[PDB]
Formats: C-alpha cells, structure tokens, sequence
RNA sequence: AAAAAUGCACAAAAA
RNA sequence: CCUGGUCCACCCGUGACGCUGAGGCGCGAAAGCGUGGGGAGCAAACCGGAUUAGAUACCCGGGUAGUCCACGCCCUAAACGAUGCGCGCUAGGUCUCUGGGUCUCCUGGGGGCCGAAGCUAACGCGUUAAGCGCGCCGCCUGGGGAGUACGGCCGCAAGGC
RNA sequence: UAGCGCCGGCCAACUCCGUGCCAGCAGCCGCGGUAAUACGGAGGGCGCGAGCGUUACCCGGAUUCACUGGGCGUAAAGGGCGUGUAGGCGGCCUGGGGCGUCCCAUGUGAAAGACCACGGCUCAACCGUGGGGGAGCGUGGGAUACGCUCAGGCUAGACG
C-alpha cells in the first residue's frame, strides 16, 4: 500500500544501518533517485544501483559505517546516526529560503525539493530558494 | 615452519554444530550437507594469517596472550600448549573476575606461595596433626585451580579462547578491559566479539590439537629458537 | 537611601576587605584583622558548606556592598548591561565604575567612595567645567572631572589631594593634581581592574 | 591536577527485623576543565567512603568533550530512562544556562557558554548519567569528515 | 482442602 | 438442505478500481422484559435443618421465577491480548494446525514458547511488536464528587447512551 | 526622618527564655503532647529600604492541551465487533496547465510604542532627531521538484 514512499525509503535504510547491512533495496523511483543522488554526493552512503527483483525495478543501496570500535559493543559508529521525515502527506512542509533549517550547526544536512530540483540547505540557500522539505540527516 | 595446509585439516576439521548456529556466523559458512553447517576453510585461512600475524608480532615483541577452555575436548589440549610457550593458562573452571578483578584474585596466588613453602620444611611438624591435612587440602586445592593462571603476575595482552560461549565471561571479561581476544570461533558462537578470529571446530579434540600445536610454535619461533612437535597422540581416540 | 551605619561588618560578613571605609581599612583593623568572621553572635561557630544559591547571594552582595549601591540601581545597571553587545559581565563593571561617585574615589579626590557621594553631592565637584550634584551620573571616555572653583581651599580635598602624590591612578584613567582635575580616557576591563568579586556569578544569580 | 564535585548524596534504607539499615549514595563529577569529565556513582555503609569510590569510578569512566571557545559543536538531545537533556551550544558571552547536575557536569569540563534544558523526569541520577551519554555523543567536523570519507 | 470476631488519637532519631 | 468467510496453486483477466472512517446502519455472553409454548435436571427469591453471640451466609433437605423453543425487546460486561485498522521495513531457534512443491528439505496462510537488534518506569514486548516508519479513526489530561445530577435521545420496564 | 518583611526545608539568616497538641503558625511538606533554630518576647542574623509586606488577578516555570513539544498492555487513556456516508490520506512512467509551494520586482503595512545610535533637561525617569526591519495582503515577472488538477501509459497495490 504505502502511502509514503520517500519516507518508507528513509527509514527502509534506517533499519539498515541499525543491523549494519551491507545493502538493502527500495522500490524504485525518479523522486528517490534524486533524493540518493544527494546522499552519495554528501557521503552518506557509498551508493545505489538500480536493479531488478522478480522483474520490478528496485534501488539496491550500499550502506556505510564507522570502523569496528574497542571496549564492549565492538559494533562500529554509524554514517547516519539520525534520519527522519519532515513533509508528510499528514502535515506538509514549505519553507520560504529565510526560514531553512541549519541541521547540527550546519554537520548535518537537510534535503528539500525545490522548483530547482531536490537539493540542500546549504544548496538551496545559494540558489536561494526554498520549497517543500523532505527531511533531515546526522 | 609457521603455518599449514588443509591436508591434515580437511579431514575432522571442517564444520561441528548443526542448526545450534548463532546466525552472526553466516560469512564462515559455505554450504549446509548432513544437516551441518560446514565452515569454509579458505576463510578461515584468510583470518588464521592475520591472526597469527598478530601472535607473532606479540610474541617477538615480548607479551602474554592467556589460554582458557574448560570443555573436556579442550582441557587437556591447553595445559600442555600453554606451559610450553611457558605461558598463563585456565583448563579449569575460569574463575569469576579473574581479569576485571585481578589484584584481588591474584592475592590466591601469593597465598599458593605461602603454601608452597611447607612442603619438607620445618615449622609444619609444629602444626597440630588435624591442621595439617587441614592446611595441606587448601593448598591441594589450591593448586587445580591455579596451576596455569599462578604466571604472569600483571594481566595480559591477550587471551585465546576455545569455544567463545563457553567462556563469555572470559571474552566479556578481557573486552571490558580493553584486552584483545583471539579465539577458536565455532558455530557454537559468533563472531565480532572476538577480535582475532580462529574460525572452526571447537569440539573434536583432533581438530584442538592442529590449531593450537601450531599456534604455539608460531610464538616459539617468534621469541626465539624452535621445537619438536608436542605430546598429541597419546590418547586421542 | 543607600546603606548607613555599621560598614566593617560587611567587611566580615563577606569575608574580604571590601575597603568601605577610608584608611583605617588599611591600618590595622579593617575590623578585618582582629576578627576576621562574621558579625553578630553565630560568627565563631563552625560554619556549613552553603547553598548553590547563597554562594552566588554573596557575591553579588559583596559587588554591590562595594559599590554601596541600592539593589534597585544595582539591578536596573546590570539589566542595563543585558543586552549588551558585550561580554555582560564586563559591560556591568564598566558602568558601574562610571559612576561619578566611583570615579571621584578612584581619582581620589576622595578616600572612601562614601565619602566620594557626599563630595559630589554637596557641589563640591564638576564635570566638564559644570557642576554635577548626582553620585548616578554616567561619565564617557574624555570627560574632566574636577574640583569647583567654589570651594578649592577646603581642607579635605587639598589634603586629599596633597597625599593623592605619592599614587598612581587607574590605566582608564588620568589626574593633573597641581590643577585638581582628572579625566576619563575610557571604559575599564576585568583584566583593567581586579575585585575580589567573581562577576560571572553576579550573572547566575539574577537567572532566579 | 583533577577536580571533585559532589552533586548528591542520597540516605537509603533497607528492613530487616531489627528496623531499617541504611546506605548511602554519592553522585561524584570529575573533571579537570580542560574538556575531560567523569562521573561515578558509589554506595557504602557510610558517606564518606561511598563519596570515595564515587570519586573512584568516576575516574574510571570518562569523556571527549571538544570544547570550542567554551561552548559546544552542535546542539545535542539525550534521554536515558524517562529522563531528557537537550544541550545547545552559546555564543561567547553567555553562560552556562543549566540546573545544578548539568551544570556541575558542563562545568568541570570547558563550557563557559552553553544552553540546557531538562525535560522529562527530572530525577538526577538519571538526568546525569543523561548528560554524560550526551557529551559522549558530541562530534565535530573532524569527526563528521572522517566518517564520510570512503576507503 | 481452613472452628474462631475484634485491637486506643497522635507520635522520634540513626546527615 | 441453504449459506458466510478463508487459504493454496496456476499467472489467465480488470488497470490504483486503494486505506481509513465522524455521523448512519447492522451484529452483540449472560441476566432481564412482552406474548405464547415447554419444564427433566439445575436453581436467585422463599421454607426448613445444622453452625454462630447473631447467620437474613458459608454446609444439608426442599424449592418458584429462570434456565429450554418461537416471535419481539433490552445493548451491557474483567464484551480482555485490559493491546483500533491497513501497509512497508528489522536475527534466529523450537512446537503445532492447514495448503502447495524438484514431498529429508523448501514454500504459504494460521496457532503457541524462547529469543537479535531496538523498545520499556520496571514487569515485560519482540516478523502474532509493546521495535523502526506512514495514513486515518477512537480515546487521556490528578483523586473524590460520579458514570451521579440536569437536559436530550432511546426502552414496556429494569434501565441505556 | 527609618521602616518593613523574613531566619525548620524549599530559602539568605540561630541562640536564651516563656509556653506544653495549650496559646498559636502555616505557600506546599508540616511545627506545638515539659529542653521547640517552626508558637510568643528577646538578643542576634538575612533581605530590601521611603518604603517593606499582604490579598487579588495575568504570564512564566507547566512539553501539565504537547504546532514548536506528550500520550493511550498493567499509571488517566483503543470505541464490544462489523459494514460503511462525508471527510482525511493515497503505488510506478510521461506530458499540459501552475491552484498550493517557491523567487524577484513593487504598492501598502499611519503616527506613537518597542529595538539600535546620537542628543535635550545638572543625571535619570522622561523627552527629541535619525536608522533598522518584517509578517501578511494587492500588482507585475518567473520557477515546476513536490502536492494539486487535466490527459495518456503501467503492473508491483487492490479486485476477478
Ligand atoms: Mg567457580
Ligand atoms: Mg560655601
Ligand atoms: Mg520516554
Ligand atoms: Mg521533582
Ligand atoms: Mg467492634
Ligand atoms: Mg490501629
Ligand atoms: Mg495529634
Ligand atoms: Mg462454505
Ligand atoms: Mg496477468
Ligand atoms: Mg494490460
Ligand atoms: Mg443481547
Ligand atoms: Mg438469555
Ligand atoms: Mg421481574
Ligand atoms: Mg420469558
Ligand atoms: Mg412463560
Ligand atoms: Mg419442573
Ligand atoms: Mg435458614
Ligand atoms: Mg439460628
Ligand atoms: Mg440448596
Ligand atoms: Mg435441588
Ligand atoms: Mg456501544
Ligand atoms: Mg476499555
Ligand atoms: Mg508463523
Ligand atoms: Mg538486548
Ligand atoms: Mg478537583
Ligand atoms: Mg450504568
Ligand atoms: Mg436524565
Ligand atoms: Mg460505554
Ligand atoms: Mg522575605
Ligand atoms: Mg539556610
Ligand atoms: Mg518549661
Ligand atoms: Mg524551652
Ligand atoms: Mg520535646
Ligand atoms: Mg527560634
Ligand atoms: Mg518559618
Ligand atoms: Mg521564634
Ligand atoms: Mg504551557
Ligand atoms: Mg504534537
Ligand atoms: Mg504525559
Ligand atoms: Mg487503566
Ligand atoms: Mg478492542
Ligand atoms: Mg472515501
Ligand atoms: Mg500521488
Ligand atoms: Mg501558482
Ligand atoms: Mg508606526
Ligand atoms: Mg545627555
Ligand atoms: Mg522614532
Ligand atoms: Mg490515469
Ligand atoms: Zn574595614
């Protein structure tokens, strides 16, 4: 069913990361293409590549992690500590360039769809414009 | 030399515990015939060099790695290979807080000195003839215990342990103190909580036998000089 | 109005030589030699460790009990100096220490700053060539502070300044003592001036 | 070289037939204001020694806190149990802006500038062991990078 | 698978 | 005899035709109600015998509504998994019901235990989520007063909302 | 001219006496039953000072109506269960339009007040002069990712 596909996606990798997989597929679209364009790009994944199962076209997603740590839970950092859904079919939301987000003091990055395309905060606020925000990473 | 082929391995060697896996094991494990996983040898050598790397430059460098199992397949096996690199050891009952409570522990030890030192020599004729046998027992006991452990009176660099679930104490123990584990990894157990990893059969004293024989020559031809190869066929079968 | 009556017991309450008074605070008493505890029956007695709130009460007492200022001007300045553009504590000293009243002490004119109060008050003082009656007044960076011509015999201030040789006034400040005049030549530090009090508790404190 | 700061001592009880026995808690920071902290919680038959081991663990229990003029990276949120500290970092000029267990926490360790609020339980025991794993979790542009690198 | 009802208001301290 | 849901295999057809759902409508244990019937055993109420200080109870002997059927009402409940519905995502182990397969094994839809990660105040939950997410509905906002009063709607009444 | 409130914890300030569950205090927890830092006087301290207290009311602390920023197994909280009206939400591909959204341009957004400078009353309070700006809404020009709508295709949802 999904009525949300972006965010489906979004924490489709969240519960990746979490088991650290080393991939993991979503269904597959033109949107969250241009929204895993930019998470390569910002380096928070290695990156997709688009597949095939059982005929239908998927994003197989390559996921990244810290180095193995010491002391107990030997289990590494994460890449993507944090990733959550902003604009949702529920509440949608649309912020003017002046009122866009600096994620973490600007470590993080939030992507938004603009009528320039799917881009950043950072991103956006040069082109300088603002549209509806997709969500926020760390 | 140092290390060695899959000839002598293949034959016992090669996979131990059916469907009892801890699935973290998947990489280890190549196909499943006999309703046994088998673990893929060619892996286990990928990782049996750089851990034996990481003994050698232990042992050239000058440090202790700690032997535990207390199975019955591994308990013989490790009082042997451990008292011929000379090195600390447990084939019995590893002891709560042996290393996160060490200097409280140890002070057993210095108590297996104190007993020592009445064996044929006066002032144990002064005893009464009950707390004789009385003081005698606790060094009897005494001495099972920490027969192995009584060396290294500073904690080690490492340990190396048979079957990782068998001791996860040991491993829990040593990984709370920043204190590198290398084990013999089973189905039995899972990986990642060992940092150097030994990935096959933890049962079947043969396949104890080829892994830690060679292991210890690998620290002997690393500190200095080489041997012969150690007491195995005695029993064995 | 501001504090009258008994100053060296706030010498001791606090627990430093404030210097409330004129030289006997140097001398020795300050009250602060004989007994250096607090006033009143309980002062010998052992004390307890005090309160996160009464160790930022006293210091905020002591800056105060300095400058013998009401907690309403004291209060008002330090909200003053919220914002501030400025590192808030500083700001809050240097205008405190623009006082009139302070500044006439500190160019010595006067010995104690509560003998400072009365000197400007009783028209005993000028700024700019002006008479100014008010201890409150706001001194800027260039302002000449002297004594009227009205009264420039007056016993006290030439002895004032007769033993104001023998000194050297404050980096912000400068004192022409042949002229009895002085002048302000900018706004002082923390690291330009050293208190006894800790000004980032000052802060906490009005945080309630 | 290192500094203690107790923020709590707590008298607790247990019943036997007798009536109650007593023990005592001791919440212990440790810091040197250079950007390292620790805190450790002992329990004892009697304040003293449980304020020892309280200093003791402390020591044994530590944290990277990459101070930057006196202030924080980035704004941070932590709930460990029911209990929740949200850490934002200040201009110079500004404060430590916290109730007495994070601010005896951010304290002993850089920090002249910072914004807190607790939210949720405010129990201190659990706010600050809250705090700690909150610091911990703090990271920086040098970190950040490295985690984003490839290779 | 049990014979048997009830009990005066308020009340330390072990920093 | 009539009849609902449901699952599996084949991959044939339609082409988003979907989710949820304030109101509405319908169903709704037991007891209760109306009109008939039926009444063996049970058994509120009631009588008697024991017990007890008392015994309007507990045990024993009786025993009428009721329990049963038809039609028509009542609409409640510890009506409970005290856990709204749909969807996607997140280790395994083991028992069992019922399909399909190259019937050791694999595969699908149910029913139970133990458990990864995570969650949780704890207890615990955990691919039958109480985890990670989205949609939409219902509900909470200290305890008592009180699910009472008033009003309104519904019921033959009890009474229900 | 100096007064007023407080000194058990919260909360800054402690001792003697009197009283003896009395007289009394009390914002909440609670003090008083014959040694009371908690009552009343005292000495002594803390706080503010031409004021200090009290009562009443508003906001805050209260993410305690939660948009920001909460919840519903056992704490208050899943409707007894369905079926379904309106409403809300809505899979994959491509075009049109540009309603939402987004950008620039512009009119308006009175003065006072507030914020920032500088000045005028001996300071200040007051007061003057200048600067800084939104948001929203009108108009004009544009952008089209997303939501919308309109058209056309799909099979992965859903039905057969
Ligand atoms: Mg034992
Ligand atoms: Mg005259
Ligand atoms: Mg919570
Ligand atoms: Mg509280
Ligand atoms: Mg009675
Ligand atoms: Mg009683
Ligand atoms: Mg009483
Ligand atoms: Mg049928
Ligand atoms: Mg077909
Ligand atoms: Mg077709
Ligand atoms: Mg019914
Ligand atoms: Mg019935
Ligand atoms: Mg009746
Ligand atoms: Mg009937
Ligand atoms: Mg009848
Ligand atoms: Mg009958
Ligand atoms: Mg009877
Ligand atoms: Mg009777
Ligand atoms: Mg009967
Ligand atoms: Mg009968
Ligand atoms: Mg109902
Ligand atoms: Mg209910
Ligand atoms: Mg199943
Ligand atoms: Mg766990
Ligand atoms: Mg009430
Ligand atoms: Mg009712
Ligand atoms: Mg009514
Ligand atoms: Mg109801
Ligand atoms: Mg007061
Ligand atoms: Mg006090
Ligand atoms: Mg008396
Ligand atoms: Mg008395
Ligand atoms: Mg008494
Ligand atoms: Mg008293
Ligand atoms: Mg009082
Ligand atoms: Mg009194
Ligand atoms: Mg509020
Ligand atoms: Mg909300
Ligand atoms: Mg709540
Ligand atoms: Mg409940
Ligand atoms: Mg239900
Ligand atoms: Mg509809
Ligand atoms: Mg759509
Ligand atoms: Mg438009
Ligand atoms: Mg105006
Ligand atoms: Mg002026
Ligand atoms: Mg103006
Ligand atoms: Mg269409
Ligand atoms: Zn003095």
């Amino acid at each position: 069913m999904l009525t949300d596909p972006i965010a489906d996606m979004l924490t489709r990798i969240r519960n990746a990361t979490r088991v650290y997989k080393e991939s993991t597929d979503v269904p597959a679209s033109r949107f969250k293409e241009e929204i895993l364009r930019i998470l390569a790009r910002e380096g928070f994944i290695k990156g997709y590549e688009r597949v095939d199962v059982d005929g239908k076209p998927y994003l197989r997603v390559y996921l990244k992690y810290g180095p193995r740590r010491q002391g107990p839970d030997p289990r590494p950092e994460q890449v993507i500590h944090h990733i959550r859904r902003i604009s949702k079919p529920g509440r949608r939301v649309y912020v003017g360039v002046k009122e866009i987000p600096r994620v973490r003091r600007g470590l993080g990055i939030a992507i938004l769809s603009t009528s320039k395309g799917v881009l950043t905060d950072r991103e956006a606020r040069k082109l300088g414009v603002g549209g509806e925000l997709i969500c926020e990473v760390w | 030399e140092i290390t060695v082929k899959e000839l002598l391995e293949a034959g016992v060697h090669f996979g131990h515990e059916r469907k009892r896996w801890n699935p973290k094991f998947a990489r280890y494990i190549y196909a499943e015939r006999n309703g046994i996983h088998i673990i893929d040898l060619q892996k286990t050598m990928e990782e049996l060099e750089r851990t034996f790397r990481f003994i050698e430059d232990l042992a050239m460098r000058g440090g202790t790695i700690l032997f535990v199992g207390t199975k019955k397949q591994a308990q013989d096996i490790v009082r042997m290979e451990a008292e011929r690199a000379g090195m600390p050891y447990v084939n019995q009952r590893w002891l709560g807080g042996m290393l996160t409570n060490f200097k409280t522990i140890s002070q057993r030890v210095h108590r297996l000195e104190e007993l020592e030192a009445l064996f044929a020599s006066p002032e144990i004729e002064e005893r009464p003839k009950k707390e004789q046998v009385r003081l005698k027992h606790e060094l009897e006991r005494l001495q099972k215990y920490l027969s192995g452990f009584r060396l290294l009176k500073r904690l080690p660099d490492a340990i190396f342990v048979v079957d990782p679930t068998k001791e996860a104490i040991a491993v829990r123990e040593a990984r709370k103190l920043f204190i590198p584990v290398i084990a013999l990894a089973d189905t039995d157990s899972d990986p990642d909580l060992v940092d150097y990893i030994i990935p096959g059969n933890d049962d079947a004293i043969r396949s104890i036998q080829l892994i830690l024989s060679r292991a210890v020559d690998l620290i002997i031809q690393a500190r200095g000089g080489v041997v012969e190869p150690s007491p195995s066929y005695a029993l064995v079968q | 109005g501001r504090y009258i009556g008994p100053v060296c017991r706030l010498c001791r309450r606090e627990g430093v030589k404030l210097y409330l008074k004129g030289e006997r605070c140097y001398s020795p008493k300050c009250a602060m030699e004989r007994r250096p505890y607090p006033p009143g029956q309980h002062g010998q007695k052992r004390a307890r460790r005090p309160s996160d709130y009464a160790v930022r009460l006293r210091e905020k007492q002591k800056l105060r009990r300095i400058y013998g200022i009401s907690e309403r001007q004291f209060r008002n300045l330090f909200e003053e100096a919220s914002k501030k553009k400025g590192v808030t504590g500083s700001v809050f000293l240097g205008l405190l220490e623009s006082r009139l009243d302070n500044v006439v002490y500190r160019l010595g004119f006067a010995v104690s700053r509560r003998q400072a109060r009365q000197l400007v008050r009783h028209g005993h003082i000028t700024v700019n060539g002006r008479r100014v009656d008010l201890p409150s007044y706001r001194v800027r960076p260039g302002d000449e502070i002297a004594v009227a011509e009205k009264s420039r015999n007056l016993e006290l201030i030439r002895q004032n300044l007769e033993a104001m040789k023998g000194r050297k006034v404050g980096p912000w400040l400068s004192l022409d003592v042949e002229g009895m005049k002085g002048k302000f030549l900018r706004l002082p530090d923390r690291e330009d001036l050293a208190l006894p009090v800790n000004e980032q508790l000052v802060i906490e404190f009005y945080s309630r | 070289d290192f500094e203690e700061k107790m923020i709590l001592i707590r008298r607790t009880a247990r019943m036997q037939a007798g009536g109650r026995r007593f023990r005592f808690g001791a919440l212990v920071v440790v810091g040197d204001r250079q950007g390292r902290v620790g805190l450790g919680f002992g329990k004892a038959p009697e304040v003293p020694l449980a304020v020892q081991k309280a200093g003791y663990y402390a020591r044994r229990n530590m944290v990277e806190v990459p101070l930057q003029n006196g202030t924080i990276p980035h704004e941070i949120e932590v709930e460990f149990g029911a209990s929740k500290i949200v850490l934002k970092p200040a201009a110079p000029g500004t404060g430590v802006i916290a109730g007495a267990v994070p601010r005896a926490i951010l304290e002993l360790a850089g920090v002249t500038d910072i914004l807190t609020k607790e939210l949720g339980s405010r129990n201190p025991i659990n706010i600050a062991y809250a705090t700690m794993e909150a610091l911990r979790q703090l990271r920086t542009k040098a970190d950040v990078e490295r985690l984003r690198k490839g290779e």
